[PDB]
Formats: structure tokens, C-alpha cells, sequence
């Protein structure tokens, strides 16, 4: 019989907002090691290797 | 529609009924019962011996006497058990019976009273 | 301690409660290769001089 | 703050009870007309005599 | 049980897929609706103009969408409140849409759309 404060919600909501940042940090920078920089919907960005020749 | 009321509902009948009954290291006055499918048990309520309640023109075929409320959606009674049980055997008990529609009540006394089960006046 | 499944006089216990987080893969975030580089504009430009 | 209806995760308030009692009168044994006369057998004998 | 499993059950979505509405102050994107009959609502299912659901092929109705979770026996809602509401006009809603069964969902956004109501893609 105990209720939800907002502060509870709060910090879920914003713990998930971080979660998803650090978890698409992580895969741009995998694909920046791939070599070229394809956003996760699959849009380029950077082609290293057209760039550098 | 809200028509005005919200009843949440009535409290099952207690297990209280028994008075008095020939209690042995097992269940001498008591006996199971396979639960039937789509079936609601309460306390107080006459069973056969396939385990379903007395209908009108049964009354001779009464066989025990409920003493646990079971539900039929979730197949367990309200003790966490799996099986319904009844008295059958020597036993008194209270004259509160819940009985189906247009059965006999004094022919399902007697029929009890011959197996030996005494139902002892109860008033209110 | 609160109420049976089907019962609104009848009670029952609360156990407790299970988690199931989504498992998370930081590994190539926790080598630590790329270097920060802060930016006050919208793009960068850099020169490559080279020689045979 | 109990449970709500038809739901296991919303709250309600049981706010109490409503007592309903029967009544019960009590005038006559409250008058004490009737004197307590203990005793040990089952039937008791009294004697009438009338000189007239 | 005797099945070896009972389900409590899966707890009825919340009030969270509103990410932004107008604010006037009598309400502009929410609309008040009488509940059909027998019909249980939830938070997030296309509702057509007089209350009910929409259903396969009727796509182009579309009026709004829940936003509470009524209960259909007892009459009342999620919060206690005779009627049901749903968003009906220019608003930010998550796509958290509860579709009947062959509604398809490109067709009841379009619908939506051309009410002001714009979908925000969501991801788990």
C-alpha cells in the first residue's frame, strides 16, 4: 500500500535518458572505428576513406 | 450509467458450521472431492457424490455437506488448496444450509440425517 | 500483507518484487580512443600537405 | 489505503465501518419485581391456608 | 493452481503518452466522450465520433484517441469519473496507438494527422 512519488519517475526517466546516450556514444564510435560514420537510421555522414583519398 | 451504487460484493460464508464431529488422526468425517470444471463451491452447500450440488429432484442423492469455498476461475480454494472437501460422516452442524432452487430442505435433511449428520437449530 | 486474489476479506502476502534490466555492451567506449575536442562552430576544416 | 476495485495496482481508501446493531429492551427485568429464590431440588410445595 | 500457473494480470497502461497539447484553459485537444455500452477503454486506442472503436476498414473516422483506462461493468473510469476523454485535436501523443485487429496504422495516423495530432517516434 505504498504510492509512487514523483521523484521515483523522475529519476527512471532521466537514468533511461543517460542509458540511451552512453549505448549511442557507443555505436557511433564503432562505427567511427569501422571507418565510416553511418547514423543507426543508416544516413551518412563522414566517408573517411572518399575524404582522405 | 454510473447508476448510482457500486457494490463490491458480500463476504463468503466462514467455515463455522461445525459443531461437533468424530475427529480421528485422519479425516474420518470429512471426505474430497475432485473439483468439477466451471463449478463454485461455498460453505454450507450440499454436494453429490460426483462432487456437483443437489438440484431439484436429487434430494436423495445428497452426500456431504461443504465446508470450503473454491473458485472455479482460478480452480483453488480460498485456503490455497486443491481439492474441495465436505462432511459426509457423524457431525453436527449448524442449521444454516445454501441449498439450489426449488430443492427440498426437508428432504435433504433426512437424507443427511441418515449418513449422520444432525443439523443442530440455529436462530436469528 | 494484502488482499486475496479473488477475495476482498481474505489476505495474502506481498513477497517482494523481481527486476529485469536490458543488458548493456560498453566495450570499445571503455578503451578510451577518441580524444574530446570541443568546437564553437558548425564545421571543421583541415589542411593536407604531403610530399614525394 | 487498501487496494482499488478491479485493479491490483491503483489504491483506495477505507475510510471505516458502519455497525449495525439490534435492539434489545430491557423495562421489566429492570423494574426487579421478581425475588431470587435458589434451590436444590427439581419441584417445590406451598401450603394454603385460609381461615374465613 | 491446477495448471500449474495463475496470472494476476498485466497492468493497464498510464496516462503518459502526452508530450504536448494546448493548454487553454476549458481544454482544446481533449474531447469528452459518452461510454458505449459493455466496451472497456484504454489509454492509447483510435476512438471514432460516437465513442466506439475503430475497426477494420473504417479508418477514416479517426475522431481521437483514449487517454483513460474505463471500466466497462461498474460504469466508472480510471479515475472515478462517469465519462471517458480522449485527445481530438493538435497535440504531441508517443505512438503507443492501441489498434483493434486489421485497423492498420499508417492509414489511422493519416487520419490523425490531418487533425493537428502528430506522432513522435518511440523506442524500446
Amino acid at each position: 500500500n505504498e504510492l509512487t512519488t514523483e521523484a521515483v519517475v523522475r529519476a527512471k526517466k532521466l537514468m533511461k535518458i543517460r542509458t540511451k546516450f552512453d549505448i549511442t556514444r557507443e555505436f557511433l564510435f564503432m562505427q567511427a572505428l569501422k571507418g565510416k560514420v553511418i547514423d543507426a537510421n543508416g544516413v551518412l555522414y563522414a566517408d573517411l576513406y572518399k575524404q582522405f583519398d | 450509467a454510473y447508476q448510482g451504487f457500486t457494490k463490491l460484493g458480500e463476504r463468503e460464508p466462514l467455515n463455522d458450521i461445525i459443531l461437533w464431529e468424530e475427529i480421528t488422526p485422519t479425516g474420518h468425517s470429512r471426505k474430497e472431492y475432485a473439483p468439477v470444471a466451471s463449478t463454485e463451491y461455498r460453505v454450507g452447500e450440499v454436494l453429490k457424490a460426483d462432487g456437483s450440488k443437489v438440484a431439484a429432484g436429487q434430494e436423495a442423492q445428497a452426500d456431504s455437506v461443504c465446508i470450503v469455498n473454491f473458485y472455479a476461475d482460478l480452480q483453488l480454494s480460498y485456503h490455497g488448496q486443491l481439492k474441495v472437501v465436505g462432511i459426509y460422516r457423524d457431525a453436527e452442524l449448524k442449521d444454516l444450509l445454501k441449498l439450489e432452487s426449488g430443492v427440498d430442505a426437508a428432504a435433504v435433511k433426512s437424507a443427511l440425517k441418515a449418513k449422520g449428520i444432525d443439523f443442530v437449530p440455529t436462530g436469528l | 500483507l494484502t488482499n486475496s486474489e479473488k477475495s476482498r476479506f481474505f489476505l495474502a502476502d506481498l513477497t517482494g518484487e523481481v527486476q529485469s534490466i536490458p543488458n548493456t555492451y560498453g566495450y570499445i567506449s571503455g578503451l578510451g580512443l577518441f580524444r574530446s575536442a570541443p568546437q564553437t562552430q558548425t564545421t571543421f576544416l583541415m589542411d593536407l600537405t604531403d610530399w614525394d
